[PDB]
């Protein structure tokens, strides 16, 4: 996997080592799970979602 | 915003109200909680730095609802390429005496990392922009806030499609050449937002157009990843006295 293409899988930031390797990031307020890509809320009011459509589905 | 809708409240959360002397200034974007990003043009008038105040939570400026927060406005840092009276380099980062209170109505909007903006973001066809500005050219600005989707082109594209300011590499145009759509005056410093998987990213501030929703004529915007390290950099910074900042770009 590499960041140009596809965003490398990752729900959020992308970058490049050295070798096939990736590593996805989240933003502050979020944090990386297990499948290396998918990025969760840690707050109650991360950035970039709103409240009362995250309500709404929830 | 010409031929949008009312963005239903609390539905564009990280949009910003700037007053000075009371008088609606200008928009902006909140990306965190004592940051604010907005347009550099609408600055070079201010007689009295000292009133200019930032509201969060805005929706319908008739009525006091009770989720809008007031903050004056600490400091206003421009790139020291802006030069007043043109359009390049249109950007502005201010900082609030006080953070807002992140609520159900107040919430940032994430100011990406470049690579991604750049690699990802800017091929994201859509994105929303919002303000109270005016209606219709040559029209009465909103009283709701209010909101439309519009697709990025291509700047060769842009340039192609149109028919006078260049559009630099520190712009991209968004929206119809039909007259159909666009965003006016009055919306300047707001929010150009992209979803991208769940997640909405600031990408451009809305800058200048001829005229509004003129035919054969696109909004144009600030291209925000250019300046996402200048916007990092100083916000890892102190204050300095006195409102006005210009800070070294790049
Ligand atoms: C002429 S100037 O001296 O360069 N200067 C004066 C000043 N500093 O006030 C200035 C600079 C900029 Cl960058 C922008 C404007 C006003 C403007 O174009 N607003 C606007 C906003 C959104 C739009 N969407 C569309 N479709 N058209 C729009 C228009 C003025
Ligand atoms: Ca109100
Ligand atoms: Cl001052």
């Amino acid at each position: 996997l590499i960041c140009v293409n596809e965003n490398g899988g990752c729900e959020q930031y992308c970058s490049d080592h050295t070798g096939t390797k990736r590593s996805c990031r989240c933003h502050e307020g979020y944090s990386l799970l297990a499948d290396g890509v998918s990025c969760t809320p840690t707050v109650e009011y991360p950035c970039g979602k709103i409240p009362i459509l995250e309500k709404r589905n929830a | 915003i010409v031929g949008g809708k009312v963005c239903p409240k609390g539905e564009c959360p990280w949009q910003v109200l700037l007053l000075v002397n009371g008088a609606q200034l200008c928009g902006g974007t909140l990306i965190n909680t004592i940051w604010v990003v907005s347009a550099a043009h609408c600055f070079d008038k201010i007689k009295n730095w000292r009133n200019l105040i930032a509201v969060l939570g805005e929706h319908d400026l008739s009525e006091h609802d009770g989720d809008e927060q007031s903050r004056r406005v600490a400091q206003v840092i421009i790139p020291s390429t802006y030069v007043p009276g043109t359009t390049n380099h249109d950007i502005a980062l201010l900082r609030l005496h006080q953070p807002v209170v992140l609520t159900d109505h107040v919430v940032p909007l994430c100011l990406p990392e470049r690579t991604f903006s750049e690699r990802t973001l800017a091929f994201v066809r859509f994105s929303l922009v919002s303000g109270w500005g005016q209606l219709l050219d040559r029209g009465a600005t909103a009283l709701e806030l209010m909101v439309l989707n519009v697709p990025r082109l291509m700047t060769q594209d842009c340039l192609q499609q149109s028919r006078s300011p260049n559009i630099t590499e520190y712009m991209f145009c968004a929206g119809y050449s039909d007259g159909s759509k666009d965003s006016c005056k009055g919306d300047s410093g707001g929010p150009h937002a992209t979803h991208y998987r769940g997640t909405w990213y600031l990408t451009g501030i809305v800058s200048w157009g001829q005229g509004c929703a003129t035919v054969g004529h696109f909004g144009v915007y600030t291209r925000v990843s250019q300046y996402i390290e200048w916007l990092q950099k100083l916000m890892r910074s102190e204050p300095r006295p006195g409102v006005l900042l210009r800070a070294p770009f790049p």
